RNA sequence: ACGAGACUCUGGCAUGCUAACUAGUUACGCGACCCCGGUCGGCGUAACUUCUUAGAGGGACAAGUGGCGUUCAGCCACCCGAGAUUGAGCAAUAACAGGUCUGUGAUGCCCUUAGAUGUCCGGGGCUGCACGCGCGCUACACUGACUGGCUCAGCGUGUGCCUACCCUACGCCGGCAGGCGCGGGUAACCCGUUGAACCCCAUUCGUGAUGGGGAUCGGGGAUUGCAAUUAUUC
């Protein structure tokens, strides 16, 4: 048996969003498809069903170090602001992006509030995660 | 000066060359086709795919930067 | 660029024409003699003069030093 | 495929302005003014149709489909804040303006701020840096 | 039994890894991941001159768990890599004969110094006049 | 015109109107007996060879 | 394995140096086989410590050049990384001896200096850090505003140098700092 | 206390009292011969000690 | 019980003989001491131009104000506290006690 | 006698010493999950100080060896070792019509002192743009840009005598800037395990002033402020 951080994380995030296919239970809003991710970024993403992606990225990053807020990943996903003629500067996310997927984690049940803030996951939604881990650790094999 | 005036998509014409040329270089890359058919990288990039696909091309090495191809095996 | 001051070498000269047998040969204990024997302010000369007194002694057996 | 097509549009005259087939459709239609490398991709996910062809094997009984939602983005749910004119002087509709009328619709603002004899319309009238430069030693080039 | 643990620290610029031995199986992970899954994967074979130059059999009967933090990326994977080959020597020494360490450590310092002994270079302080601790503001006459 | 093999001997000193070139007592590997003087560039140890693209020029001694 | 070292995939083994010059100055065997090309460094610490680096090492400095490419050492490894199976995908040769050969024949043997200039035979060293030079400004000529990547123009020169093809920009300016040695001599 | 500032205020505060007691005692007691000042710390009482020359002036 | 002494200081060996001085008077008292806790120091950094004027090459200074600060805690009731606390203080050393 | 050196601080080495419920490690006992074991910044304890913090000490001296040298002062090389020149502060005699009276309740002299060169208020200006020069920032791209993914820092600072003004977690609203609630921190405690960039991995582009570059400029939306037009910033 194996855990996720056995798991090269760069086949792991897409190995969880093919499971957020199966799914389709994540409330995703509308504004999702006409939305820039950062005011650091200047293009929406290139693949359209990004919010899958990251809503298992937010999931993994929550694995590893829980009760991380909206605050939090809104400086998980910052970057450098290129900005322009002037030098740039690193930049945080945006939050309301940050603010759904968590709140459509919580939508279906894989993670809750815990308590002194922020968002811890629950038992069984580590479970699952496991199971996607070992699908993959089972694809090398 | 002189502008490189590149190929986006194959006309058939090179699309022949390509089906029966490339798979006998000892190094494919979408550079090296590129310069030697005057098409694009992407299109160059593209058309190595359906070779590996079809796997009349070897992957030796690709990576973000750079991806590699070769012959087959001569046996 | 390790050349000794006089203050090292003045100073080294005193306790060796006042303690030539208590000083020994190796610099690690004739190190011990100098803290006793003269009350040096700082580590640096105390390891400063002993290196010099170990150097006096290979020329006092080889000969008189002037 | 990767083979060339039939049914070519190289130039597509689309808002009396050429367009590129060459080049992607994501960023072929940035030829256009009035729309940037930003706005073309709304468009372009608001008609469902696929970024990885080029603009010269793309089907033209779709195409106007994409210049409808250049003239009208409002119904196609393309928010307030994505348009390059929001809330006009004179009509207050949002409209996204599009390299014929953008370049008309710059000469009205320029020329109504210098009838009523104001200071950013004047600097205009005379050439010069309006956002408040430092004229002192940049701005040499159409300056003789 | 016998708890024969060995806590060695390897510091690098400002990165510390402190490995963690045992009377353990060959597993050997920083952080909890294993060793060959670790980034940057252009230094894999760095993390690997231990037990590359040891052969796998050094370390079948001690498991090593190291904890980094501080530094740069490359400073940790060449933190880990003078923390887990410290580690390794400072089992080999409490527990059984030198012997065997002697002739484990020369392997080391015959390939690279740096598997043993820590690099003493910090950066310098930055003195005024300039944007570094050597490079000085353009001066300019007339 | 053949290339010879010269085994430097022992470095004289440095030479040349920025201080660039060493003068070095250079002996051939090809015979020992015969040993010339010679202006090198670059940093050169005691004990590594050269290659001396003609022979009978001989460095004036400074 | 104690017994035998391949960098990354490549035997150190089998490369002989032709040249005797400079077998002396070209640190790639038997002690200095390494994995990877990237070391902790120190060897611009005394004034000869720079010999005993491998080779590949020194290949592998030599690309961080020009501003933006400064300090970003894990590109260059995987910039001569990518060149070496490109070379071997090309001559079938092994790539450290294609690499050995090409800086036998790129280093000049003669330079003039200012003494109304005196010609003077170059050392070992300065000979091998001259060759290292003027294939790797070379390749970064070919690549820079070209479709043809970093690692392929690194590759062809070092396979052109090694038989110098004189179409090198290595060879092109060896034989001409040989030719105006030459003359004023 | 009051406000409770953090421990970096309040050292920098009392060097700024003993400042500004030496100058005033400086631009005062100099023709007396004042030489400068000590503070010693108590519970709820601050005793500052006036070295000077002439303690009978 | 569980009292803590905070021991504040600009000079260190000032604050090294009070801070072994409370140890003098506890061990004294036969009691169970907690061993004194060392605070990772703060400087206060000031640097300024050393003109008063702006002219001549642009030189700067390094002010600095290292404070350091040590920790003592003790399970000891209030009156045996007040009478080792004013016993040998010194200016230099400000003294912070804790009842909880 | 001063200056140099010494000295002060800093950098690196001490599984030795002194200590830690505002720093941690390691075990134990539960909890979660995957197939005895594995993972956890999930939860509480007993030992310990390797990791953290800072005190006291120790440590390096050209000390050893081999050459060179009057064999003196020393130099080179090597062995051993964490170092066989870390960095800075301090810094003499004499001098300059160097700068500063716009730092001062440091100041001589001179000028002004009520219709003021005093003080305060309103508005403007210090930014004004044929041109020249100095310090810089962003760039001219493919060793790149774009979009994802992954993964690591150390310096600091933080709620004010006058002072009316802090640093922010978390939860909601909004594309964003931001707004609304609730708490923490006078700080090794909370921001904060400071999830920094670069870099790393994977897409797209394809030598085209191009998805290089972002100057100029239009329209709109916020925040600070009594007040932003000559666009405060965002």
């Amino acid at each position: 048996g194996v855990t996720v951080k056995d798991v090269n994380q760069q086949e792991f995030v897409r190995a969880l969003a093919a499971f957020l296919k199966k799914s389709g239970k994540l409330k995703v809003p509308e504004w999702v498809d006409t939305v820039k991710l950062a005011k650091h970024k200047e293009l929406a993403p290139y693949d359209e069903n990004w919010f899958y992606t990251r809503a298992a990225s937010t999931a993994r990053h929550l694995y590893l170090r829980g009760g991380a807020g909206v605050g939090s990943m809104t400086k998980i996903y910052g970057g450098r602001q290129r900005n322009g003629v002037m030098p740039s500067h690193f930049s945080r996310g945006s939050k309301s992006v940050a603010r759904r997927v968590l709140q459509a984690l919580e939508g279906l049940k894989m993670v809750e509030k815990d308590q002194d803030g922020g968002r811890k996951l629950t038992p069984q939604g580590q479970r699952d995660l496991d199971r996607i881990a070992g699908q993959v650790a089972a694809a090398k094999k | 000066r002189d502008k490189l005036n590149n190929l986006v998509l194959f006309d058939k014409a090179t699309y022949d060359k390509l089906c029966k040329e490339v798979p006998n270089y000892k190094l494919i890359t979408p550079a090296v086709v590129s310069e030697r058919l005057k098409i694009r990288g992407s299109l160059a990039r593209a058309a190595l795919q359906e070779l590996l696909s079809k796997g009349l091309i070897k992957l030796v090495s690709k990576h973000r930067a750079q991806v590699i191809y070769t012959r087959n095996t001569k046996g | 660029g390790r050349v000794r001051t006089k203050t090292v070498k003045k100073a080294a000269r005193v306790i060796i024409e006042k303690y030539y047998t208590r000083l020994g040969n190796d610099f690690h204990t004739n190190k011990r003699v100098c803290e006793e024997i003269a009350i040096i302010p700082s580590k640096k000369l105390r390891n400063k003069i002993a290196g010099y007194v170990t150097h006096l002694m290979k020329r006092i057996q080889r000969g008189p030093v002037r | 495929s990767l083979v060339i097509p039939e049914k070519f549009q190289h130039i597509l005259r689309v808002l009396n302005t050429n367009i590129d087939g060459r080049r992607k459709i994501a960023f072929a239609i940035t030829a256009i003014k009035g729309v940037g490398r930003r706005y073309a991709h709304v468009v372009l996910r608001k008609a469902d149709i696929d970024l990885t062809k080029r603009a010269g094997e793309l089907t033209e009984d779709e195409v106007e489909r994409v210049i409808t939602i250049m003239q009208n983005p409002r119904q196609y749910k393309i928010p307030d804040w994505f348009l390059n004119r929001q809330k006009d002087v004179k009509d207050g509709k949002y409209s996204q303006v599009l390299a014929n009328g953008l370049d008309n619709k710059l000469r009205e603002d320029l020329e109504r701020l210098k009838k009523i004899r104001a200071h950013r319309g004047l600097r205009h009238f005379w050439g010069l840096r309006v956002r408040g430069q430092h004229t002192k030693t940049t701005g040499r080039r159409g300056r003789t | 039994g016998p708890l024969q643990s060995v806590q060695v620290f390897g510091r690098k610029k400002t990165a510390t890894a402190v490995a963690h031995c045992k009377r353990g199986n060959g597993l050997i992970k920083v952080n909890g991941r294993p060793l060959e899954m670790i980034e940057p994967r252009t230094l894999q074979y760095k993390l690997l001159e231990p037990v590359l130059l040891l052969g796998k059999e050094r370390f079948a009967g001690v498991d090593i768990r190291v904890r980094v933090k501080g530094g740069g990326h490359v400073a940790q994977i060449y933190a880990i890599r003078q923390s887990i080959s410290k580690a390794l020597v400072a089992y080999y020494q409490k527990y059984v004969d030198e012997a065997s360490k002697k002739e484990i450590k020369d392997i080391l310092i015959q390939y690279d110094r740096t598997l043993l002994v820590a690099d003493p270079r910090r950066c310098e302080s930055k003195k005024f006049g300039g944007p570094g601790a050597r490079a000085r503001y353009q001066k300019s006459y007339r | 015109q053949p290339i010879k093999l010269a085994r430097v001997t022992k470095v004289l000193g440095r030479t040349g109107s920025q201080g660039q070139c060493t003068q070095v007592r250079v002996e051939f590997m090809d015979d020992t007996s015969r040993s010339i003087i010679r202006n090198v560039k670059g940093p050169v140890r005691e004990g590594d060879v050269l290659t001396l693209l003609e022979s009978e020029r001989e460095a004036r001694r400074l | 394995t104690p017994d035998i070292k391949l960098f990354g995939k490549w035997s150190t083994d089998d490369v002989q140096i032709n040249d005797i010059s400079l077998q002396d100055y070209i640190a790639v065997k038997e002690k200095y086989a390494k994995y990877l090309p990237h070391s902790a460094g120190r060897y611009a610490a005394k004034r000869f410590r720079k010999a005993q680096c491998p080779i590949v090492e020194r290949l592998t400095n030599s690309m961080m050049m020009h501003g933006r490419n400064n300090g970003k050492k894990l590109m260059t490894v995987r910039i001569v990384k990518h060149a070496f199976e490109i070379i071997h995908l090309l001559t079938g040769e092994n790539p450290l001896q294609v690499l050995v050969n090409a800086i036998i024949n790129s280093g000049p043997r003669e330079d003039s200096t200012r003494i109304r200039r005196q010609a003077v035979d170059v050392s070992p060293l300065r000979r091998v850090n001259q060759a290292i030079w003027l294939l790797c400004t070379g390749a970064r000529e070919a690549a820079f505003r070209n479709i043809k990547t970093i690692a392929e123009c690194l590759a062809d020169e070092l396979i052109n140098a090694a038989k110098g093809s004189s179409n090198s920009y290595a060879i092109k300016k060896k034989d001409e700092l040989e030719r105006v040695a030459k003359s004023n001599r | 206390m009051a406000v409770q500032i953090s421990k970096k205020r309040k050292f920098v505060a009392d060097g700024i009292f003993k400042a500004e007691l030496n100058e005033f005692l400086t631009r005062e007691l100099a023709e007396d011969g004042y030489s400068g000042v000590e503070v010693r710390v108590t519970p709820t009482r601050t005793e500052i000690i006036i070295l000077a020359t002439r303690t009978q002036n | 019980h569980r009292i803590r002494i905070t021991l504040t200081s600009r000079n260190v060996k000032s604050l090294e003989k009070v801070c072994a001085d409370l140890i003098r008077g506890a061990k004294e008292k036969n009691l169970k001491v907690k061993g004194p806790v060392r605070m990772p120091t703060k400087t206060l950094r000031i640097t300024t131009r050393k003109t008063p004027c702006g002219e001549g090459s642009k030189t700067w200074d390094r002010f600095q104000m290292r404070i350091h600060k040590r920790l003592i805690d003790l399970h000891s009731p209030s009156e045996i506290v007040k009478q080792i606390t004013s016993i040998s203080i010194e200016p230099g050393v400000e003294v912070e006690v804790t009842i909880a």
